[PDB]
C-alpha cells in the first residue's frame, strides 16, 4: 500500500530528537534575522528582509512583522505562508477570548495555545511541522511588557531580548553584552539596529531591507499603542542612530 | 395516525409447587370482537427447563420469546454449555424488556 | 521474496505469498480428520497440549444443532470464523425458519476469507476448517482453506502429517461411504484414519476429540471418558 | 480504497530544504515567460501564447484569466495546475468575501486566499505542491493598483514590475532599467511588449501574445445601464488587433 | 485519519520509539524529588546556556495540577504541557463527580495511562517525558512521591531523580537517604535535595529551583536567596 | 526513486507517472483523426480486430457521450470506458442542473480538471488515455477538444492522435496552409468523411477496407457513428475519384 | 429555589438566598445553600429548574477552578460573569436548555470594587447595585429603590436586607424558610450565621 | 525499477505489471470456454478431480446471475465468486430501478468498470480471474470475456485458463466451418469436445466436465445447467472425437 | 518496513512472536492450582533500593472469585485488567451470577489480536488468570498476546520461566495442599530470582471458594519464607 512513501514526520531519532523539528530549525536558520528587545517603557521588534530586489514594492509590504491584536504583535522567521496559517489562528484565538471574557487575552495564554498547535504536528497526524519561529511582543495588565519565542517543536520561552533566524549565535552574544534592565525604548531601538548591522550577511543595512515596530504606552495614559514603522520612518531612525 | 400496538387478548397463569411449577394459558387469540384463532399457543418451552409466556400484544410477545430463546442458545455458545438458571433467565429478561424502555414490549411476562 | 510484504501483492508468477504463508500455519497445526457416510458425518481431532501441566487445546466448535467444524492452525481465527458461521446459521433460522445449507455455509466462508486477500492492511486467516453437517440433502463434509477455497468431500484431513490419513481414507472410501445407520462404525474408521498421522505418540483419553452429526443426531462433541470406548 | 495517503509528501530534508517546493519552482523555471508592470494609472500583465501545433486554436487557451472584474491573473509553469487555481480563486472570491460583504475582495486579500490554497498543498496529506507561479494584477478603492507574485510555497510579494519563468532573469534586469514611478499605462504596455520580445523566439504578434490590463472602468463592458455607482470592469483583455496596433509603433 | 503504527515491537522484543522517548528524557534537564517526615520537595536543574531569560514569564519547571499536588518532569517541554493540561482537567472532573480531590496515586495512575495509550495507538508517537508527581492526599499528612515514564509504568519512591546525569544523583540519594529516618523537617529535606543537585549542576546560581509541598494545599516556591543560603551553607561545612 | 511511482515532482520538476501514462496512450497502436466541415465534425479512427473469435461489432473506441457530443479515445479500453462512463454522467448531470446541453469544450475542461486531480493527488493514478471530444456546438459551431493525462486541453481546427500522429498532423497542416481556412469547405458531411479518410490514407500510406475503419459524425443536434455499409459506400466514392 | 437577592454596598456584595427546597406539597429541606464559590472573591447564587440549577452551578465552578489552576490567577468578576452569560446564551438554543437564573457577586481586587451581576436563563446580563430573580423583585426592587444608597456600609446593607426579607415574609404566598446570607469583599467570602 | 511492487503504478513502457502478474494466476488455472450460438450461449469448464474424495457433481463452478446470465471463470476461484456477488448486486439494482432484467452488454460494463476500478489504486489487488459470461436479452444472445485489467469484448467463442490456445484453435475452426450459425444442442456437444481436447494441457489429473446454457428456444431464455441424459450425450460425443 | 499484520514464511505473525520476546524479559510470575485453591506469586524486582516496593502491583484482583498475575510490559496490562473487571461486573449485572473463569479469560483473549492498520500493536504482557467457579472448580489460565489461552495445573512466565517450568513439572501432583503450593511458589521464585528472595521483593496471593481472592501481607509471607528455610535445611 501507501506505507512505502511515508516519511514518518513524527518519530524519534535513536538520540531522542525529532528529525523534522531539527531540519525545520535548520531551515529557519537561513531566514532573515529578527530581533525583539524589551524595555521598561516598551518593546522593540526589528527584522531583516530576505534579500530584497529594487523593483519590490516596499511600503505596502508585510513579510516579517504581523499584528495579532491591538496589544500583541509577532516577528517571523521561516516560511511566510506557514506563518500566516498560524497568525490567523492566533488572531481568531484572541477574539474568542475577548468574546468569552470581555477582556483582551493575556500574552502568555495566546502564546501557549499557538505553541500547543505546533506541538501537535510533532506528535500526531503524520504531517510536516510548520517551518516557523516567532518572537511575540505584547502587553497585558498582569505582567506588562513581555517577549516570547516559539519554534517548530512548540517550545516557548520568555526573554528580555532575543533573536531568531540567521546568525542568532552572534546576535545573542552582542545583545547579552550591551543589554541593561533599566534601559529605555529609544536605547533598545539603537541596540536592535546596531546588532542587525553587525550580524547581517549583506554589505550594509538600509531602510528598504528592514521592517520595524514598537509597542509603547507612549500614547496617552494607561493605554498601549502599536507602531509598525513606514519605510520613511525606518530611513529616519537609521540616520538618527548614524548607521547611514 | 399509525398505532404500532394492538391487544390480542388471552390470559396466562403460573403457580409454583415445592418440586414443580406450572405455566398455563388459554389458546384463544383475538382482535376487537373477532377470533383470529381458537388454537394459537403462547406458552413455550425455551430449553434449560424454563417455560415462558409473554401475554398482551402478540407480535411483541413473539419477538420477546424469540429473543429469549436466542439468548439461551448464545449463553451455551459463550459459557461452555452451562445451564441457564431461572434467576439468571429472569435478570436477562429484565434487560431485554428495559432495553425497549422508551418503546416497550406491550406484554405481561411470566416464566 | 520481494512480493510477500502483504496480501495485496502478486508475485511475478501470479502467487500470493501471504496467503501461502497463512496456509503454512495450518500445516504446523495438529491433525484433524473428517469423513461421512449417507446418514452421519464425523470429525476426529488430535488435540495438542503445551506441556504435561497444560490442557489440550480444543479443536471442535459447534455452530448450530445441525452443523459444526474442526480447526487446524490459529485458534483465534477459527473462533472468528466459527462465530460468523453461528450468526449466519442463526440469521437463517430467525428470519426464514430454515436451517442453513452446509453448501451455503461453505460459500459464505469462502467469501469472508477472500475479502482479507484483496485489500491493504489486512491479513489472511491462518486456519483451516473441516465443516460437517446434516441438512435437507443429507450428510456433508467441507474443507475450508483461508485462500478462500472450499471443497465438498466424502472424507479428508488437514494439519501436520494429515497426508497419512488422507491416503487411508482414499483407500477406505468404498467401505466407509456405506456405514449408514451405524454411529460407532463411522467413528471407528475416523479413529483408524487419524492414526495414520500419529508419530511417537498414541491416542490417549484427553488427547482425542470426536464430533458426530447425522439424521437423528444433533451435532455433539465427545471428550474425556466418553472417547475411552474408541482408543 | 480511498486516500490512505494522509501523511505529508513534502518534508524537510536534513539541510532544511523542502524538496517538492524546490522542484515545483524548477518546473516554474522551465515555464514560458510571463510578466507584470505597474503604471501610475494601471497595471499590465503579459505572456507568450506558445502553441502546441498550428492546428490548435490558441484563442481557446487563455493564459490570462479574469478573477474578479478588477483582478486578473497570468502564470508560468504547468497550465493545468493554473486552470484549477483560477477556478478555485474565482469561487473563493465569492464564498469567503462577496457573499459576506456584498463586494469583491481587494487584490491583497484574494492573493492571500490563493496563497493559502497553495500553502495547504505544501503540507496536507497525499498531495504535491502546485507547479506554478502566479502574477496577479488588480485595483480596489482603498489600495489602488497593485501587482503580486504567488509562488508554489504559498509566499507572495508585491512588485512594481517583474517577470517569471524561462527568461525571467534577463527580463527583470530589463525592467529595472526602464521602470520609474511616473509611468503612464500606455508606457508600461510598450515596455511590456519590448521585454517580451527578448524572450519570444518565433513569431511575435497579436496572435502569439496574450496581454491584459487593469486600468479605467469600462461601462461598455458592464452589460447594462442605470445604476450610476456600477461603472464596469477595470480588467480588460487587449484584442489581437489592439496588440498589433502597438507593434507598428514599437 | 493518519493510521501508521509507529510504536511496534522489534525482533528482540523492544519498542524502539518508547526507548527513543527515554533518550529524550535523558537529554532533559535534571529533576529530583525527596520526601520528608512531613513534606515533599521537588528540585529541578536549570541550564545556564540561556542568559537574558525572563524568569517572571518563562514556563516554570514545577506545575500545580491541583492546589495539593504538583508535577515536574524531564524531557520535551512541549510534550509535558499536554500531560499537565489533561491532568488538571482530570483533577477538576474528579472533584466534580467524586466530591473529593484526587489522591496523588490516582492522579499518577491517570497520567501514566495517557502515556501508555500513546504507546499502542496508530498515528501518534510516545511522550518524550518522564514525570515526578508529588503531594498529599486529601485529609492525609503522609507525603507521596511517584514517577511516570514514557512506557506508562509508574511507581512510588522515597526519593527519585530523572533527566541528564540523574544516575549520578540517584547514586548520591542512594547513599544519602535513610529509609529508617526521613529528613525530619522542611529545612532538612530541602538541604538533601539541593545537595544532590550540586553533584551535577554547577554554581547553584539561577541554576536550582526548589518547590516545597506540605499537607493541606500548602505549596510554595523558594526564591534565589532562600536557595542561595542552602548553597552557601552546604559549601562551608563541605570544606573539611 | 519513489518519485517515479507516484505523482510528486522529480528533482527537475517533472511528473514521471504522467509521462508514462502518455506512453500507455499508444498501447493499442491505433491512430485517430478529427476534422471540421461547415455543418459538421468528423472523427475517424483505425479499427483493428486481430482475433477471429472476437465479435467485431463490439470492438470500438468511439463513444456517444450525449445526443450532441461524441468522444474518441486513444489508449487501453478499460481506462477508455471509465472515461466514457464518467463523461456521460457529467454531461447528463450538467443538463439536469443548468437546463441546457453540456457544450463540448466545457465537458472537455471538466474531464481535464478531473485528470489534473490525478496528477496532484497521490492515491489516484492518471488514466492512460487521450480524449478527443467532438460536436456541433450551438454557440461555437463545429468543435474538436482534446484532453490528455496531464490535465491539458485545447480546441483544434483539426487534430490527430496515436503512434503515427505526427505524419497525420503534418499532412493536415500542409492542407490548411494551402486551403487558407479553418475547415473543410464542404457541404455534406459525407464528403468531409471522404476527405478525412483520404488524408488518413495518404498520411499512413495504407489502404482501408470497410472493417479497418471506424467513423463518427457530429451534426447540429446529433452525433452518430457510421456502419460498415455506410463506410463501404464512402470508400467506393473515394475509389471512383 | 425561588428567592435570591443581591446588594452591592460601598465595599462588598451581599447575597441572600432562600433555604427551602420544595417538591409537590412537601418542603423536603429548610437549610439549603443555593450558592457556589467560583473563586476566592467570587460567589454565584442560583434559582430555577430542579436539577439544572446545581448541575449548571457546579459545571461553572469546575471551569473557573480549572482556569485558576492553569493560569495561577483569579479571573475578574466581569470576566467570570461574561463566561457565565455565554454558557447560558449557548444553552437557550440547545436541544434541552438550562433553566437557571443566577446572581454573581464578586470583589475585583485590581479595581478594589464590589460588583453584582444579574443573569437570567436566556443569558441576559446586567451589572446592578441591587438585584433579584423571580417574583422576589416585584417587592424588593421598589423597597430598595427607596432605601438604597451607594455609600452604605456592610452593616447598613445587612439592615436593608432584613427589610427585604421581612417584606417577603409578609406578602409572599409561599414559605421560603428564611435565607442564608454571605458577604463578598476584599478578604473573600464569609457567611453570616444568624439572620 | 520497483515498478511491479505496487498496483496502479505505470512502468516506463506504460504497463501496470500487477495486472500482468494477475494474468499469470489466470493462465495457471483450469480451462473454461463459452460458445455463442443461434439463439443462446453455452458455457463449460474443466474441473480437475484432485482425488477420489471429491464428491462428484457437487463442487459447482459455473454461477448464475439474475435468471438469464451465466458466468464461468479461470484462476483464483474466490476472486471469481467475489466478482459474481458484485454482478448479482448490480443486476438486482438495475432491475429494481428499470424493471427489465439487465441487458448483457449493460451487465458486461458493470463488471468491467468494477474490475477496472481495482487497477486504479495501490490499496487493492487486481482480480486474479478471466471471466467468460453472457446470456440472452431482448436483442438476442451475447458472449463476453473479461480480463483482470477490466478489458472485455464481445465474442463468437472464447476460452481461458491453461488450455486456452488449444481451445481457441478449436473455436476458430467452428467459426470458419459454421458461418451461418451453430445450434444450441450442437454447441453443447462442441463445448464438451473442446474441454476434452483442451484437457491435454492438464492431463496428469483427470477431470469432471460441467456445462450450462441459455437458449431462447431450448431453455426459454433462462440459464439452466446441463445434467442427466443430455450431459451424458455430450460426454459421449467428446469421447468419440478424442479416440 | 512491512504490514503490522504480516505473516512470516513459517506461518507465524511477526508482531506476536516479537511480543513473546518482550515477555521473556519480564519479571517472573508463577501460579499453582490445587483442590484447596490456586496460588499466584511474583518477583517484584525493584530497579533501585529507593523505590517503595509495595507500590509494585503485579498481582491484581479482577473479581472476588478471579485474580491475576502479570509478566512483561506491565503498563500494557492496565487496560486488559480494566476490560476483565468490566466484563465480570457486566456479566453479573446481566445474569445475577458469577462469571466463569474460562469465559472471563476468553473475553480478555478476544482483545489480543485486535491490532494492525483497533490498536497499533499486540500486548507485550502475559497474564496468569486464576479463579474458582461452581462448574469447573479451581482453574489457572495462561493468556498470551496471540489470543490463545491454556489451562494449567501449574505455570511460570517471565525471564525465569523455562527453568521454573521444569521445576514445576517435577513438583506438581494432584494432591498438593494450599500450604504446600505456597511454599513451592516461594521455593521456585527464590531459585530463579536474581536478588535474594524476601517479603519485600516478592509477593503471594491465592483464590479460595470460601474467602475469594486475597493478596498476602508482607508479614504473612515473611513467615512462609522462614517456614520454607526451616523445611529445607532440615534435609
Amino acid at each position: 500500500g501507501s506505507r512505502r512513501y511515508d516519511s514518518r514526520t513524527t518519530i524519534f531519532s535513536p538520540e531522542g530528537r525529532l528529525y523534522q523539528v531539527e531540519y525545520a530549525l535548520e531551515s529557519i536558520s537561513h531566514a532573515g534575522t529578527a530581533i525583539g528587545i524589551m524595555a521598561s517603557d516598551g518593546i522593540v521588534l526589528a527584522a531583516e528582509r530576505k534579500v530584497t530586489s529594487t523593483l519590490l514594492e516596499q511600503d505596502t509590504s508585510t513579510e516579517k512583522l504581523y499584528k495579532l491584536n491591538d496589544k500583541i504583535a509577532v516577528a517571523v522567521a521561516g516560511l511566510t505562508a506557514d506563518a500566516e496559517i498560524l497568525i490567523n489562528t492566533a488572531r481568531i484565538h484572541a477574539q474568542n477570548y475577548l468574546k468569552t471574557y470581555n477582556e483582551d487575552i493575556p500574552v502568555e495564554i495566546l502564546v501557549r495555545r499557538l505553541s500547543d498547535i505546533k506541538q501537535g504536528y510533532t506528535q500526531h497526524g503524520g504531517l510536516r511541522p510548520f517551518g516557523v519561529s516567532f518572537i511575540y511582543a505584547g502587553y497585558d495588565d498582569r505582567y506588562g511588557y513581555q517577549l516570547y519565542t516559539s519554534n517548530p517543536s512548540g517550545n516557548y520561552t520568555g526573554w528580555k531580548a532575543i533573536s531568531v533566524g540567521a546568525n542568532t549565535s552572534a546576535a545573542q552574544t552582542l545583545l547579552q553584552m550591551d543589554y541593561k534592565d533599566d534601559m529605555k525604548v529609544d536605547d533598545a531601538i539603537e541596540l536592535a539596529l546596531k546588532t542587525l548591522s553587525k550580524t547581517t550577511d549583506s554589505s550594509a543595512l538600509t531602510y528598504d531591507r528592514l521592517e520595524f515596530a514598537t509597542i509603547r504606552k507612549g500614547a496617552n495614559d494607561g493605554e498601549v499603542y502599536q507602531k509598525i514603522f513606514k519605510p520613511q520612518e525606518i530611513k529616519d531612525i537609521l540616520v538618527k542612530t548614524g548607521i547611514t | 395516525q399509525f398505532n404500532p400496538y394492538g391487544d390480542n387478548g388471552g390470559t396466562i397463569l403460573g403457580i409454583a409447587g415445592e418440586d414443580f411449577a406450572v405455566l398455563a394459558g388459554d389458546t384463544r387469540n383475538i382482535t376487537d370482537y373477532s377470533i383470529n384463532s381458537r388454537y394459537e399457543p403462547k406458552v413455550f418451552d425455551c430449553g434449560d427447563n424454563i417455560v415462558m409466556s409473554a401475554n398482551g400484544f402478540a407480535a411483541d410477545g413473539d419477538a420477546l420469546v424469540k429473543r429469549f430463546k436466542n439468548s439461551v442458545k448464545w449463553y451455551h455458545f459463550d459459557h461452555n454449555d452451562k445451564k441457564l438458571s431461572i434467576n439468571s433467565a429472569a435478570r436477562n429478561i429484565q434487560h431485554l424488556l428495559y432495553g425497549k424502555r422508551f418503546f416497550p414490549y406491550y406484554v405481561h411476562t411470566i416464566i | 521474496n520481494n512480493y510477500d510484504g502483504d496480501t495485496v501483492t502478486f508475485s511475478p508468477t501470479g502467487r500470493l505469498f501471504q496467503v501461502e504463508y497463512a496456509l503454512e500455519a495450518i500445516k504446523q497445526g495438529s491433525v484433524t480428520v473428517g469423513l461421512r457416510s449417507n446418514t452421519h458425518a464425523v470429525l476426529v481431532a488430535l488435540k495438542r497440549n503445551a506441556d504435561e501441566l497444560s490442557s489440550y487445546q480444543k479443536k471442535i466448535i459447534k455452530c448450530d444443532e445441525h452443523m459444526g467444524l474442526s480447526l487446524a492452525g490459529l485458534a483465534p481465527d477459527a473462533r472468528v470464523l466459527s462465530n460468523y458461521l453461528r450468526q449466519q446459521c442463526n440469521y437463517s433460522s430467525l428470519v426464514f425458519n430454515r436451517k442453513l445449507a452446509v453448501e451455503r455455509a461453505g460459500h459464505l466462508l469462502c467469501d469472508k476469507a477472500q475479502k482479507n486477500t484483496q485489500s491493504y492492511g489486512g491479513r489472511p486467516y491462518g486456519v483451516g476448517l473441516l465443516i460437517i453437517g446434516y441438512d435437507k440433502s443429507g450428510a456433508h463434509l467441507l474443507e475450508f482453506q483461508p485462500s478462500g477455497n472450499v471443497t465438498e468431500l466424502y472424507g479428508t484431513a488437514i494439519g501436520a502429517r494429515s497426508q497419512g490419513a488422507k491416503t487411508y481414507l482414499e483407500r477406505t472410501l468404498d467401505t466407509f461411504i456405506k456405514i449408514d445407520g451405524n454411529p460407532d462404525e463411522l467413528i471407528k474408521a475416523g479413529v483408524e484414519a487419524i492414526s495414520q498421522s500419529l508419530r511417537d505418540e498414541s491416542l490417549t483419553v484427553d488427547n482425542l476429540s470426536i464430533a458426530i452429526v447425522g439424521k437423528d443426531t444433533p451435532f455433539t462433541i465427545y471428550d474425556g471418558e466418553a472417547v475411552a470406548k474408541y482408543i | 480504497m480511498t486516500d490512505r495517503y494522509s501523511f505529508s509528501l513534502t518534508t524537510f530534508s536534513p539541510s532544511g530544504k523542502l524538496g517538492q517546493i524546490d522542484y515545483a519552482l524548477t518546473a516554474v523555471k522551465q515555464g514560458v515567460t510571463s510578466l507584470g508592470i505597474k503604471a501610475t494609472n494601471g497595471v499590465v500583465i503579459a505572456t507568450e501564447k506558445k502553441s502546441s501545433s498550428p492546428l490548435a486554436m490558441s484563442e481557446t487557451l487563455s493564459k490570462v484569466s479574469l478573477l474578479t472584474p478588477d483582478i486578473g491573473a497570468v502564470y508560468s509553469g504547468m497550465g493545468p495546475d493554473y486552470r484549477v487555481l483560477v477556478d478555485k480563486s474565482r469561487k473563493v472570491a465569492h464564498t469567503s468575501y462577496k457573499r459576506i460583504y456584498g463586494e469583491y475582495p481587494p487584490t491583497k486579500l484574494l492573493v492571500s486566499e490563493v496563497a493559502k490554497i497553495m500553502q495547504e498543498a505544501t503540507q496536507s496529506g497525499g498531495v504535491r505542491p502546485f507547479g506554478v507561479s502566479l502574477l496577479i494584477a488588480g485595483h480596489d478603492e482603498f489600495n489602488g493598483f497593485s501587482l503580486y507574485q504567488v509562488d508554489p510555497s504559498g509566499s507572495y510579494f508585491p512588485w512594481k514590475a517583474t517577470a517569471i519563468g524561462k527568461g525571467s532573469v534577463a527580463a527583470k534586469t530589463f525592467l529595472e532599467k526602464r521602470w520609474n514611478d511616473e509611468l503612464e499605462l500606455e508606457d508600461a504596455i510598450h515596455i511590456a511588449l519590448l521585454t517580451l520580445k527578448e524572450s519570444v523566439e518565433g513569431e511575435f504578434n497579436g496572435d502569439t501574445i496574450e496581454l491584459a490590463i487593469i486600468g479605467d472602468e469600462n461601462p461598455d463592458l458592464l452589460g447594462y445601464t442605470g445604476i450610476p455607482t456600477d461603472k464596469g470592469p477595470r480588467f480588460r483583455k487587449l484584442t489581437s488587433q489592439e496588440i498589433n496596433d502597438r507593434l507598428e509603433a514599437l | 485519519g493518519y493510521d501508521r503504527a509507529l510504536s511496534i515491537f522489534s525482533p528482540d522484543g523492544h519498542i524502539f520509539q518508547v526507548e527513543y522517548a527515554l533518550e529524550a528524557v535523558k537529554r532533559g534537564t535534571c529533576a529530583v524529588g525527596v520526601k520528608g517526615k512531613n513534606c515533599v520537595v521537588l528540585g529541578c536543574e536549570r541550564r545556564s546556556t540561556l542568559k537574558l531569560q525572563d524568569t517572571r514569564i518563562t514556563p516554570s519547571k514545577v506545575s500545580k495540577i491541583d492546589s495539593h499536588v504538583v508535577l515536574s518532569f524531564s524531557g520535551l517541554n512541549a510534550d509535558s504541557r499536554i500531560l499537565i493540561e489533561k491532568a488538571r482537567v482530570e483533577a477538576q472532573s474528579h472533584r466534580l463527580t467524586l466530591e473529593d480531590p484526587v489522591t496523588v496515586e490516582y492522579l499518577t495512575r491517570y497520567v501514566a495511562g495517557v502515556q501508555q495509550r500513546y504507546t499502542q495507538s496508530g498515528g501518534v508517537r510516545p511522550f518524550g517525558v518522564s514525570t515526578l508527581i508529588a503531594g498529599f492526599d486529601p485529609r492525609d499528612d503522609e507525603p507521596k512521591l511517584y514517577q511516570t515514564e514514557p512506557s506508562g509504568i509508574y511507581s512510588s519512591w522515597s526519593a527519585q531523580t530523572i533527566g541528564r546525569n540523574s544516575k549520578t544523583v540517584r547514586e548520591f540519594l542512594e547513599k544519602n537517604y535513610d529509609r529508617k529516618e526521613p529528613p525530619a523537617t522542611v529545612e532538612e529535606c530541602v538541604k538533601l535535595t539541593v545537595r544532590s543537585l550540586l553533584e551535577v549542576v554547577q554554581t547553584g546560581a539561577k541554576n536550582i529551583e526548589i518547590t516545597v509541598v506540605k499537607p493541606d494545599s500548602d505549596i510554595v516556591a523558594l526564591s534565589s536567596e532562600e536557595i542561595n543560603q542552602y548553597v552557601t551553607q552546604i559549601e562551608q561545612e563541605k570544606q573539611e | 526513486g519513489y518519485d517515479r511511482h507516484i505523482t510528486i515532482f522529480s528533482p527537475e520538476g517533472r511528473l514521471y507517472q504522467v509521462e508514462y501514462a502518455f506512453k500507455a496512450t499508444n498501447q493499442t497502436n491505433i491512430n485517430s483523426l478529427a476534422v471540421r466541415g461547415k455543418d459538421c465534425t468528423v472523427v475517424i479512427s483505425q479499427k483493428k480486430v486481430p482475433d477471429k473469435l472476437l465479435d467485431p461489432t463490439t470492438v470500438s473506441y468511439i463513444f456517444c457521450i450525449s445526443r450532441t457530443i461524441g468522444m474518441v479515445v486513444n489508449g487501453p479500453i478499460p481506462d477508455a470506458r471509465n472515461a466514457a462512463l464518467r463523461a456521460k454522467a457529467e454531461a447528463a448531470e450538467f443538463r439536469y442542473k443548468y437546463g441546457y446541453d453540456m457544450p463540448c469544450d466545457v465537458l472537455a475542461k471538466r474531464m481535464a480538471n478531473l485528470s489534473q486531480i490525478y496528477t496532484q493527488r497521490a492515491y489516484m493514478r492518471p488514466l492512460g488515455v487521450i480524449l478527443t471530444f467532438v460536436s456541433v456546438d450551438e454557440e461555437l459551431g463545429p468543435s474538436i477538444y482534446k484532453t490528455d493525462p496531464a490535465g491539458y486541453y485545447v480546441g483544434y481546427k483539426a487534430t490527430a492522435t496515436g503512434p503515427k500522429q505526427q505524419e497525420i498532423t503534418t499532412n493536415l497542416e500542409n492542407h490548411f496552409k494551402k486551403s487558407k481556412i479553418d475547415h473543410i469547405n464542404e457541404e455534406s458531411w459525407e464528403k468531409v468523411v471522404e476527405f478525412a479518410i483520404t488524408h488518413m490514407i495518404d498520411a499512413l500510406g495504407t489502404e482501408f477496407s470497410k472493417n479497418d475503419l471506424e467513423v463518427g459524425v457530429a451534426t447540429k443536434d446529433k452525433f452518430f457513428t457510421l456502419s460498415a455499409e455506410n463506410i463501404e459506400e464512402r470508400l467506393v466514392a473515394i475509389a471512383e475519384q | 429555589m425561588d428567592i435570591i437577592l443581591g446588594i452591592r454596598v460601598q465595599d462588598s456584595v451581599i447575597l441572600a438566598s432562600s433555604k427551602a427546597v420544595t417538591r409537590g406539597i412537601s418542603v423536603l429541606k429548610d437549610s439549603d445553600d443555593k450558592t457556589r464559590q467560583l473563586s476566592p472573591h467570587t460567589l454565584m447564587s442560583f434559582a430555577g429548574e430542579a436539577g439544572d440549577t446545581v448541575q449548571f452551578a457546579e459545571y461553572i465552578q469546575a471551569n473557573i477552578q480549572l482556569y485558576s489552576i492553569r493560569e495561577d490567577y483569579e479571573l475578574s468578576p466581569q470576566a467570570v460573569s461574561s463566561f457565565v452569560r455565554q454558557e447560558l446564551a449557548k444553552s437557550i438554543r440547545s436541544r434541552r436548555p438550562y433553566q437557571v437564573n443566577v446572581l454573581i457577586g464578586g470583589y475585583d481586587k485590581k479595581k478594589n470594587k464590589p460588583e453584582l451581576y444579574q443573569i437570567d436563563y436566556l443569558g441576559t446580563k446586567v451589572e446592578l447595585p441591587y438585584g433579584a430573580h423571580g417574583y422576589s423583585g416585584f417587592y424588593t426592587f421598589s423597597l430598595l429603590d427607596h432605601h438604597y444608597r451607594p455609600d452604605m456600609t456592610t452593616e447598613e446593607g445587612l439592615d436593608l436586607l432584613k427589610l427585604c426579607v421581612q417584606e417577603l415574609e409578609k406578602r409572599m404566598p409561599m414559605d421560603f424558610k428564611g435565607v442564608i446570607v454571605k458577604i463578598v469583599d476584599k478578604d473573600g467570602i464569609r457567611q453570616v450565621d444568624d439572620f | 525499477t520497483g515498478y511491479d511492487l505496487s498496483n496502479s503504478v505505470f512502468s516506463p513502457d506504460g504497463r501496470n505489471f500487477q495486472v500482468e502478474y494477475a494474468v499469470k494466476a489466470v493462465e495457471n488455472g483450469t480451462t473454461s470456454i463459452g460458445i455463442k450460438c443461434n439463439d443462446g450461449v453455452v458455457f463449460a469448464v474443466e474441473k480437475l478431480i484432485t482425488s477420489k474424495l471429491l464428491v462428484p457433481q457437487k463442487n459447482v463452478k459455473i454461477q448464475v446471475v439474475d435468471r438469464h446470465i451465466g458466468c464461468v471463470y479461470s484462476g483464483l476461484i474466490p476472486d471469481g465468486r467475489h466478482l459474481v456477488n458484485r454482478g448479482r448486486e448490480e443486476a438486482a439494482s438495475f432491475k429494481k430501478l428499470y424493471k427489465t432484467p439487465i441487458p448483457i452488454p449493460a451487465f458486461a460494463d458493470r463488471l468491467g468498470q468494477y474490475v477496472q476500478a481495482h487497477t486504479l489504486y495501490n490499496s487493492v489487488r487486481p482480480f486474479g480471474v478471466s471471466t467468460i459470461f453472457g446470456g440472452v436479452d431482448k436483442n438476442g444472445a451475447h458472449l463476453y470475456m473479461l480480463e483482470p485489467s477490466g478489458s472485455y469484448w464481445g465474442y463468437k467463442g472464447a476460452a481461458t485458463g491453461k488450455g486456452r490456445q488449444s481451445a481457441k484453435a478449436e473455436l476458430e475452426k467452428l467459426v470458419d466451418h459454421h458461418p451461418e450459425g451453430l445450434s444450441a444442442r450442437e454447441a453443447v456437444k462442441q463445448a464438451a469436445k473442446i474441454i476434452y481436447l483442451a484437457h491435454e494441457d492438464n492431463k496428469e489429473k483427470d477431470f469432471e466436465l460441467e456445462i450450462s446454457w441459455c437458449s431462447l428456444s431450448e431453455t426459454n431464455g433462462l440459464h439452466k445447467f446441463v445434467k442427466g441424459d443430455l450431459l451424458q450425450e455430450a460426454i459421449d460425443f467428446a469421447q468419440k472425437e478424442i479416440n | 518496513d512491512r504490514g503490522v499484520s504480516t505473516f512470516s514464511p513459517e506461518g507465524r505473525l511477526f508482531q506476536v512472536e516479537y511480543s513473546l520476546e518482550a515477555i521473556k524479559l519480564g519479571s517472573t510470575a508463577i501460579g499453582i492450582a490445587t483442590k484447596e485453591g490456586v496460588v499466584l506469586g511474583v518477583e517484584k524486582r525493584a530497579t533501585s533500593p529507593l523505590l517503595e516496593s509495595d507500590s509494585i502491583e503485579k498481582i491484581v484482583e479482577i473479581d472476588r472469585h478471579i485474580g491475576c498475575a502479570m509478566s512483561g510490559l506491565t503498563a500494557d496490562a492496565r487496560s486488559m485488567i480494566e476490560h476483565a473487571r468490566t466484563a465480570a461486573v457486566t456479566h453479573n449485572l446481566y445474569y445475577d451470577e458469577d462469571i466463569n473463569v474460562e469465559s472471563l479469560t476468553q473475553s480478555v483473549c478476544d482483545l489480543a489480536l485486535r491490532f494492525g492498520e483497533l490498536m497499533s500493536r499486540p500486548f507485550g504482557v502475559a497474564l496468569l488468570i486464576a479463579g474458582h467457579d461452581a462448574d469447573d472448580g479451581y482453574q489457572l489460565f495462561h493468556a498470551e498476546p496471540s489470543g490463545t489461552f491454556y489451562r494449567y495445573n501449574a505455570k511460570a512466565i517471565g525471564s525465569g520461566s523455562e527453568g521454573a517450568q521444569a521445576e514445576l513439572l517435577n513438583e506438581w501432583h494432584s494432591s498438593l495442599t494450599l500450604k504446600e503450593a505456597e511454599l513451592l511458589v516461594l521455593k521456585i521464585l527464590k531459585q530463579v530470582m536474581e536478588e535474594k528472595l524476601d517479603e519485600n521483593n516478592a509477593q503471594l496471593s491465592c483464590i479460595t471458594k470460601q474467602d475469594g481472592f486475597k493478596i498476602y501481607d508482607n508479614e504473612k509471607t515473611a513467615e512462609l519464607i522462614k517456614e520454607l528455610k526451616e523445611k529445607e535445611a532440615a534435609e
